[PDB]
């Protein structure tokens, strides 16, 4: 079952790095920001944000990409994925303002369930500390 | 007026339309061409969804402009 | 009581509100300011999320509380 999404994904692919192109996150975003859309294609996407926008970095990426992350069932958590969400929480920031200090904030904002993996991770990760 | 339907894969649909023209007609056009049913179909514009009934002229829709056809949770 | 509104991406409102003030009242508030449709700001507190028709008051929000917002993607 080749789903089209393949060439789709396909063609970015080779986009990747080159030259900053807005149908990056004209496609991928939406798959994961429109409302809900699969967490297991928009994993693998999210991640493309980080590498490629690994640089330059943007809010509205953050905030759409947190508006799924609440919206989570906690039941499909059989299927792999937490793990490249996590990490994208992370890579993303890097030291600029106490942006990640906001974030832990707002998880801590909505109660405190198992993102704790997520607090510690990305808790550890935020101020200057890899050389 | 000549709109177009960008596709969440790459393609892009071009149709004729009207400023009075509802919604709801547009997303039958567009299950006559593809075969996506209307109780299926989520156009967005500016990062603003459009509702049935409404027409092209409450979303300030001008000619050429590209719709963003999103899938509604997409069954499978 | 001169509360403070913080937004997810990066910016500080201030809003002159009272405890009786109901949470949909807050959002037309900001909607005049920015331009963030009142559907598309979820606010949360110390607490958790805020519901609209409940009051600052059911909250124990008092002056210059920092209330977080986060936009359902772009408005515009």
């Amino acid at each position: 079952d080749t789903k089209i999404s393949s060439a789709a994904i396909l063609g970015l692919g080779i986009a990747f790095a080159g030259s900053k192109n807005d149908e990056v996150l004209g496609l991928l975003l939406p798959i994961a920001a429109s409302t809900d859309l699969p967490i297991e294609t928009a994993a693998m996407a999210s991640l493309a944000l980080a590498h490629v926008f690994v640089g330059t970095c943007n809010g509205d990426i953050t905030t759409s990409i947190m508006d799924n992350f609440l919206e989570r069932t906690a039941i499909e958590l059989k299927t792999d994925w937490v793990r490249f969400l996590a990490l994208a929480l992370g890579i993303l920031y890097m030291g600029q303002g106490e942006q990640v200090d906001d974030v832990l904030e707002t998880i801590s904002a909505i109660e405190h369930p198992m993102t704790s993996a997520i607090e510690v991770l990305v808790g550890s990760c935020a101020y200057t500390g890899t050389g | 007026m000549q709109i177009f339907v960008k596709t969440l894969t790459g393609k892009t649909i071009t149709l004729e339309v009207e400023p009075s023209d509802t919604i709801e007609n547009v997303k039958a056009k567009i299950q006559d061409k593809e075969g996506i049913p209307p109780d299926q179909q989520r156009l967005i514009f500016a990062g603003k969804q459009l509702e049935d009934g409404r027409t092209l002229s409450d979303y300030n829709i001008q000619k050429e402009s590209t719709l963003h056809l999103v899938l509604r949770l997409r069954g499978g």
